[PDB]
């Protein structure tokens, strides 16, 4: 998933965009993946209960 | 090959191990991608 | 802007079998196409 | 009646960053989210046993 | 880039560039080039 960014893989995001600019997309991807992982952990906790 | 080395093949940057391939690719294909945008295979732009 | 030519040959109306079309040539130029016409060799 | 599940451990760097080295330097600024996730997964693994 | 005649905003020219080696280092090295804007790409990362 792109998670609102221009690309899904961050390896080319760090290779095509400058560090001052790619930080927004990297933080967007990090926030999206952290939210997905937290939702997964909440669902796993409900399943474990 | 057969060693953990940083590969840069036609702009594709990353870290992985290059091994001997046993799969047969079609003559028009150039990339093999796994589930969730996982680059599993690649062809050499020099020796094909 | 790229004209694509996909073709596949299979020995044999159209049968109920399944067969995919494999890419043959990818022309990197495209024009404004509205009509087309075939040619014969009688 | 099910009594146990599959104990799953998710890594933070390999999932969020993968094989990127510049990405691992940015996860340290978010705090201890991964510490919470690993602790919850370890708790679930001990709970199933 | 340094052609003698350039077209207007209508019926603009378009050239197909393929099977060669591009070198964008000469572009930003020129003095009278004032504005150099890009979308999603960086000027320094155009060589890799």
């Amino acid at each position: 998933s792109k998670f609102g960014a221009i690309s899904s893989v961050l390896n080319d995001i760090f290779s095509r965009l400058d560090p001052p600019e790619a930080e927004v997309q990297i933080d967007r991807l990090i926030t999206g993946r952290l939210q997905s992982l937290q939702t997964y952990v909440t669902q796993q906790l409900i399943r474990a209960a | 090959k057969n060693k953990c080395v940083n590969f840069n093949f036609n702009g594709l940057k990353g870290t992985g191990v290059l091994t001997e391939s046993n799969k047969k690719f079609l003559p028009f294909q150039q990339f093999g991608r796994d589930i969730a945008d996982t680059t599993d295979a690649v062809r050499d732009p020099q020796t094909l | 802007g790229y004209f694509k030519i996909y073709s596949k040959h299979t020995p044999i109306d159209l049968p109920q079998g399944f067969s995919a079309l494999e890419p043959l040539v990818d022309l990197p130029i495209g024009i404004n196409i509205t009509r087309f016409q075939t040619l014969l060799a009688l | 009646l099910p009594v146990s599940m599959t104990k799953t451990s998710v890594d933070c760097t390999m999932y969020i960053c993968g094989d990127s080295t510049e990405c691992s330097n940015l996860l340290l600024q978010y705090g201890s989210f991964c510490t919470q996730l690993k602790r919850a997964l370890t708790g679930i693994a001990v709970e199933q046993d | 880039f340094n052609a003698t005649r350039f077209a207007s905003v209508y019926a603009w020219n378009r050239k197909r560039i393929s099977n060669c080696v591009a070198d964008y280092s000469v572009l930003y090295n020129l003095a009278p080039f004032f504005t150099f804007k890009c979308y999603g790409v960086s000027p320094t990362k155009l060589n890799d």
